[PDB]
């Protein structure tokens, strides 16, 4: 009989995993403060990793990698890419980004303005976006004055003024991919992705209305007036998106986009493997990640951000959550296909 | 990767490598704590004997 | 040299105590005449814990036999190992206690208690460093119950900083001598709540059910019940009488088993308990599952009705200590809903290479469980069924007691039950 | 030459002390009778080994050691053991009944009645020292004596030897090898009252020693003898600089200078490699790089924790055996480019290296195989705060219910000392977080 504890009641994902575990009649849920557990479905913030792997006779597993925040934080991701030789400062698939601390608090203010003036003088498209843990402007004065009005660290990166627009609609979009890393640090890519499409036509002469530029499911379902017109819930799955690329661009989702996506996921996760791996550790880790990608009109993929506690598409909850139990949990605590994941081999 | 202060003798040697530069209660007070705790023990035992005498 | 002074009082106390010294004497190689005839140094490593050494290499138990009538102790002096006891350590009267707590505690018993303490003082004066005392007795009668708790009260007055443990047989209507047993047990329990550090609660009904249901004994006798108590008493004293990687005296044991001063009433158990399919080797999983099974427990309380504050398990015999930790860590990690989560690692295990007589290996269970409140609930309910009508009270008021003292014993008991209730939620 | 006095308190301290002096004797060529054939100065001398051994006119080399226990059974093994001849009776002190795992009993009740005796016996050893450096104090966190009496002794030593350094070797409680439930109380009580009196403390978590004995030595259920033989190797690696010719960590003061820039944060993490099973057919000898790389594997640390998620304040590499500086620096460079070694910004990113050519001595019939080279890394990481966190959490669970508190109050301790001690630990945990996290 395997035991587990739930410490994040708000996780829609592991709420289903906890629902499945009990359905096998071989896992037992304990009070959230009971230390005699095999599996911890831990909290998002301040997870006490130091209290794991110290119960005699219990092999303990947790659904978060200690140290993965370096990748799942806006400012941290920028620093990692610029300071990690595995990614270098000339990393071709990450938009030019800079870490900018508000004046009321190292900082890359001067470096940003240097590349800014370079674009403004060279007639180049000089539109950037500011965000933290949103403002889209073509003038650096507005971008910097907006960060000083807050109090947290922000990041300014180049804005993709040439996004790939779906037709009909002439509308922006982003690609979400779910990646599961198990205790052996195998990188699995869920075969099912989702495009969160903007139901509004992309407009490059007015960044004031952020409804056609931000493809977040909450903004489209709150500030957009064409929600659910072209696809149900502004969510296009791979089957349709792939069929579209064939009819329109005469290419496939695998060739045109997925190869770059798999390459980016590998580079990011292999880079931090020495720092977060639980191979020789007294406890084991696994984590589900949500990568957000952008595609330009040249069919080049760009990494937007990585989410450490992602949500799933309603249609793909059962399949993915079951897949988490198959490779992430039962692989360590076995029970008494055609896998849904794509193993991204690599050198450890 | 510098080596500094290298010292060698018959039974070994020692050195320093720098990869990067940087960026009470008196005796009287103890007696009071000890005696204070002894007094509380005496008080507790006296209340036990008084209880047993009742 | 951490000596323990043993005291047995009353009929039950002396019949159970007699068998106890019979059992452990065999384990230490002491014959009925006090002469050692073992074959292992482990039998003498800690022999002085329970035995004095007289001239001629004779070992005399450090035991004091108390009773208000001669009968039961005349039987001991004529029993198997009767000759092994110090003749001066028999202290007895002639009147009896008539199964009356007031007689044991206030009238008949008071006339005899001084001479009992004279012997106790004699045994203590001869101890290098006295660990503490252990008293065997029943709570349903008059001598072991009323005078036993009187003895405890006076031993505590003269040795306030020594450990006082008891093996206390709780009465049950199914195995009962008189109808006043709830009165006597309720009056005693309050004494034990105040003046003992550890009380092993032994329920005669549980001893009966084990002899009938598990042991398949059609009509159990008191001798059959006492066989279970002997084996259990030998088990709980194993890590006191033999050398091992555990250096624990009575005080260190109490410190780790009693988180709250008044909640010091333990459920003991034993395994195996096989009916005569008796030569079958018992595996470690079977020992562990049985030792935690209620049917192997002697307090007649279902542990699943409460929560364990602390648990101690002692394994005897040659076995896989690695395999012990696995099964033990399997019971806890398979039923952690019955252990309190606010005492980390409250389940401890001890090993002993010397198994009991006629067993390849055994396990003794010692649990401080809040389920013991059910035992005090039964007693309280029987007490109140009679006391509300003042039934049989005249036996006690005729000895000088007042009804107020009964009302106070009732409240103290119900407060005890209330204290267990809060630590179970 | 300056002398070092070792003090062993409680069962854990005494048995560990017994295993270390066995190892010391094998290392210095001292026989159980105290004789040392290679010591050509009879009855005198100021050599490096004289920091730990005095000499009688008859040539006996007597440890500068005091053993203390509130119960006699553990110290009786020393009196009748193999090395009974080393010590004289004045060095062995035993009470009648122990502290019963009760800090208050060892600190107040019993300690108050034996403290002056211990100081007298220590004063005797001090009077033999021409230049006493300080003290090495061995004890457990969990025992009533090791916790309670140790803190009292440390307070008095600070009064009687104000200008002397005091180092600790403390055994952190592990449930797998303990039958006690109140050890979290004792650990936190003794750390609170000892903090301002210890200049440097090497915590060894029994859980780590236990797993190393099962993983590397193939001991299915290690005993205290197994644990103590491994612990005495690590202790020997740490004290070798005081007992052998050298230039690194030549006196107790240097341990604080090289390992503790902030006084309260004085708990270095110890890592040791390699630990090879003697029963093995024959192991392949590991290189300087491989054993140095092993110093950054959690599996060989004396306290299980993750230094990748802390910051270093200092780092010492202590090699024994066939090691030349060239190979040390080469392996270090390789580790920097591979490992997560983040230093605090107000401290240099460096490594002090000491090499002793004599390889680790192994006790005949022991569990450890003879190796050609070994290393012990002493690093001061904020990661060791994980051990304080674990311990403080267990404390909170029991103290929320006042479980077992009556045993301590009953011995004369005020309940307030529980909260005063816990709040001191809360501040110690805050100190680590200010030095390590960003
Ligand atoms: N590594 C190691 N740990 C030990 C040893 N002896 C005891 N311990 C640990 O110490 C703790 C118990 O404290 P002890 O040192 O035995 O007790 P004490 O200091 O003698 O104090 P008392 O309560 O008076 O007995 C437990 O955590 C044990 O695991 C030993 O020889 N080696
Ligand atoms: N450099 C850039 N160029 C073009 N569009 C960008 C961009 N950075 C962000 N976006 C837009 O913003 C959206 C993603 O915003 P971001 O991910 O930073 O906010 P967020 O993290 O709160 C949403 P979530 O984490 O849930 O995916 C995408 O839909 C994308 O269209
Ligand atoms: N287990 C056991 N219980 C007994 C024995 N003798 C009496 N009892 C129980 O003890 C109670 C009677 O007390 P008893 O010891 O005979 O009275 P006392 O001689 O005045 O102390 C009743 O509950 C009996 O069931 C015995 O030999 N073994
Ligand atoms: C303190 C407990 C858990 N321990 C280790 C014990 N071990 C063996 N026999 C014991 C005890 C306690 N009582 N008795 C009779
Ligand atoms: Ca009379
Ligand atoms: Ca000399
Ligand atoms: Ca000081
Ligand atoms: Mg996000
Ligand atoms: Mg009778
Ligand atoms: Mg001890």
């Amino acid at each position: 009989m395997y035991t587990f504890v739930v410490r994040d009641e708000n996780s829609s994902v592991y709420a289903e995993v906890s629902r499945l575990l009990l359905a096998t009649g071989q896992w037992k849920r304990l009070r959230k403060d009971n230390p005699r557990f095999n599996l911890m479905l831990g909290e998002r913030n301040r997870l006490p990793f130091g209290r794991l792997g110290h119960e005699p006779g219990l092999v303990q597993l947790v659904n978060y990698y200690r140290g993965a925040d370096k990748l799942c934080r806006k400012a941290s991701l920028v620093k990692l890419i610029k300071t990690s030789p595995e990614l270098s400062e000339s990393c071709t698939w990450f938009p030019e980004s800079y870490v900018i601390y508000p004046t009321n608090l190292t900082d890359e203010r001067e470096v940003f303005l240097a590349a800014y003036n370079r674009r403004r003088e060279g007639r180049e498209g000089n539109v950037w976006i500011a965000k933290s843990s949103i403002l889209i402007s073509s003038e650096a004065s507005e971008l910097l004055d907006f960060i000083d009005e807050q109090g947290q660290v922000h990041v300014i990166q180049k804005y993709l003024e040439k996004p790939l627009l779906l037709e009909p609609g002439h509308r922006k979009f982003d690609i979400r991919s779910w990646v599961l890393v198990d205790h052996l640090y195998n990188i699995y890519l869920y075969r099912e992705g989702v495009l969160r499409t903007s139901s509004e036509p992309y407009n490059s002469a007015n960044f004031q209305d952020k409804t056609c530029h931000l493809t977040n499911h909450c903004i489209q379902k709150e500030y957009s007036k064409n929600y659910g017109r072209y696809e149900e819930g502004n969510e296009m799955f791979f089957e349709e998106f792939n069929q579209y690329l064939m009819d329109a661009l005469n290419t496939t989702l695998e060739n045109s986009i997925l190869l770059q996506i798999k390459h980016i996921i590998r580079s990011c996760l292999m880079c931090i493997e020495p720092a977060i791996s639980t191979k020789h550790l007294h406890y084991q880790s696994f984590q589900l990640f949500g990568f957000d990608f952008m595609v330009d009109e040249e069919l080049k993929v760009w990494l937007i951000e990585v989410n450490g506690a992602p949500a799933c598409a309603q249609k793909l909850y059962a399949e993915l959550c079951q897949g988490i139990v198959d490779v992430a949990i039962s692989s360590v605590f076995p029970l008494a296909p055609t896998s849904i994941f794509i193993k991204l081999h690599h050198h450890h | 990767m510098e080596v500094i202060e290298l010292n060698k003798c018959t039974s070994g040697q020692s050195f320093e490598v720098i990869l990067k530069p940087p960026s009470d209660p008196s005796l009287e007070e103890i007696q009071k704590k000890l005696e204070a705790a002894e007094e509380r023990r005496k008080y507790q035992e006296a209340e036990l004997l008084k209880h047993l005498a009742e | 040299m951490r000596e323990i002074v043993h005291i047995q009082a009353g009929q039950c106390g002396n019949q159970i105590g007699a068998k106890f010294w019979e059992v452990i004497s065999d384990e230490h190689g002491i014959d009925p005449t006090g002469s050692y005839h073992g074959d292992s140094d482990l039998q003498l490593e800690r022999i002085n814990v329970y035995y004095n050494e007289a001239t001629g290499n004779k070992y005399v138990p450090r035991a004091i036999l108390v009773d208000l009538e001669p009968g039961t102790m005349d039987s001991v002096r004529s029993g198997p190992f009767g000759q092994i006891f110090r003749p001066d350590n028999f202290v007895f009267g002639q009147s009896g206690a008539g199964n009356n707590w007031a007689k044991g505690h206030y009238t008949e018993g008071a006339e005899l208690v001084d001479s009992v303490l004279d012997v106790v003082r004699k045994e203590s004066e001869s101890c290098d460093c006295l660990q503490g005392f252990q008293l065997t007795h029943s709570l349903g009668g008059g001598t072991g119950s009323g005078m036993g708790t009187l003895l405890i009260s006076k031993i505590r007055e003269e040795y306030p900083d020594r450990i006082m443990n008891t093996f206390s047989v709780m009465p049950s209507p199914k195995v009962s001598d008189t109808v006043v047993e709830p009165y006597n047990a309720t009056l005693s329990v309050h004494q034990l709540v105040e003046n003992t550090d550890e009380t092993y609660c032994i329920d005669n009904e549980a001893l009966y059910d084990i002899c009938f249901r598990t042991l398949k004994l059609t009509t159990p006798t008191y001798g059959d019940l006492n066989h279970l108590v002997s084996a259990t008493m030998s088990g709980v004293t194993t890590c006191l009488r033999f050398p091992g990687q555990l250096n624990a005296d009575l005080r260190k044991l109490a410190v780790n088993m009693v988180p709250f001063p008044r909640l010091h009433f333990f459920m003991p158990g034993f395994a195996p308990l096989t009916s005569r399919q008796q030569y079958r080797a018992l595996t470690v999983p079977e020992l562990t599952q049985q030792m935690f099974d209620s049917k192997n427990m002697m307090a007649a309380c279902d542990p699943r009705h409460g929560r364990y504050l602390t648990v101690a398990a002692i394994f005897r015999g040659r076995m896989s200590m690695k395999e012990v930790d696995e099964q033990m860590l399997n019971v806890q990690n398979k039923n952690s809903s019955y252990f309190v989560e606010w005492i980390p690692n409250n389940v401890k295990t001890a090993v002993c290479d010397i198994p009991p007589r006629g067993l390849k290996m055994s396990a003794t269970f010692i649990g401080n469980s809040t389920a013991i409140q059910e035992l005090f609930k039964r007693i309280s309910e029987q007490f109140t069924a009679m006391f509300r009508r003042k039934a049989f009270l005249h036996w006690y008021t005729g000895e000088g007691m007042d009804e107020m003292e009964f009302t106070e014993a009732e409240s103290n008991m119900n407060d005890l039950v209330s204290e267990y209730q809060q630590y179970q939620d | 030459m300056r002398e070092c006095i070792s003090i062993h308190v409680g069962q854990a301290g005494v048995q560990i002390g017994n295993a270390c002096w066995e190892l010391y004797c094998l290392e210095h060529g001292i026989q159980p009778d105290g004789q040392m054939p290679s010591d050509k100065t009879i009855g005198g001398g100021d050599d490096s080994f004289n920091t730990f051994f005095s000499e009688t006119g008859a040539g006996k080399h007597v440890p500068r050691a005091v053993f203390v226990d509130l119960e006699p059974t553990v110290i009786d093994e020393v009196r009748t053991g193999t090395y009974r001849q080393l010590f004289h009776p004045e060095q062995l002190i035993t009470g009648k009944e122990d502290a019963a795992n009760n800090y208050a009993r060892g600190h107040y009740t019993i300690g108050k009645e034996i403290i002056d005796l211990v100081l007298d016996r220590i004063r005797k050893l001090a009077d033999q020292c021409t230049g006493l450096q300080g003290f090495l104090v061995f004890h457990s966190f969990g025992g009533g004596t090791g916790s309670g009496f140790t803190s009292l002794l440390m307070e008095r030593l600070s009064v009687d030897y104000g200008k002397k350094s005091k180092l600790e070797f403390s055994i952190y409680p592990a449930p797998q090898v303990s039958t006690a439930v109140v050890e979290p109380y004792n650990s936190i009580l003794t750390t609170h009252t000892t903090l301002e009196h210890s200049d440097c403390a090497f915590m060894v978590d029994n859980e780590a020693i236990y797993d190393i004995c099962r993983r590397n030595l193939d001991i299915e259920r290690p005993t205290y003898t197994n644990l103590n033989r491994l612990i005495s190797q690590i202790v020997s690696s740490i004290t070798a600089s005081l007992r052998f010719d050298g230039a690194l960590n030549v006196d107790l003061t240097e341990f604080q200078t090289n390992l503790v820039p902030y006084p309260r944060i004085h708990f270095p993490l110890a890592t040791y490699a390699p630990v090879i099973s003697a029963e093995k057919a024959y192991h392949e000898q590991l290189s300087v790089a491989e054993i140095t790389n092993a110093c950054f594997e959690p599996a060989n640390q004396m306290v299980k924790c993750d230094p990748r998620h802390g910051k270093y304040m200092a780092c010492c590499l202590l090699y024994r055996g066939d090691v030349v500086p060239k190979d040390v620096n080469a392996a270090i460079a390789t580790i920097k480019t591979k490992r997560s070694i983040q230093f605090v910004d107000w401290c240099p990113t460096g490594f002090k290296v000491g090499i002793n050519y004599q390889p680790p001595t192994v006790v005949p019939g022991g569990d450890l195989a003879k190796v050609q080279r070994a290393v012990c890394m002493l690093s001061n990481t904020t990661a060791i705060a994980e051990a304080w966190a674990r311990l403080d959490h267990k404390f909170d669970l029991m103290y929320a219910k006042r479980a077992f508190v009556h045993w301590y109050v009953g011995e004369g301790m005020e309940e307030g000392e529980f909260s005063e001690a816990r709040e001191d630990m809360a501040a110690l945990e805050k100190d680590y977080e200010e030095v390590g996290v960003d």
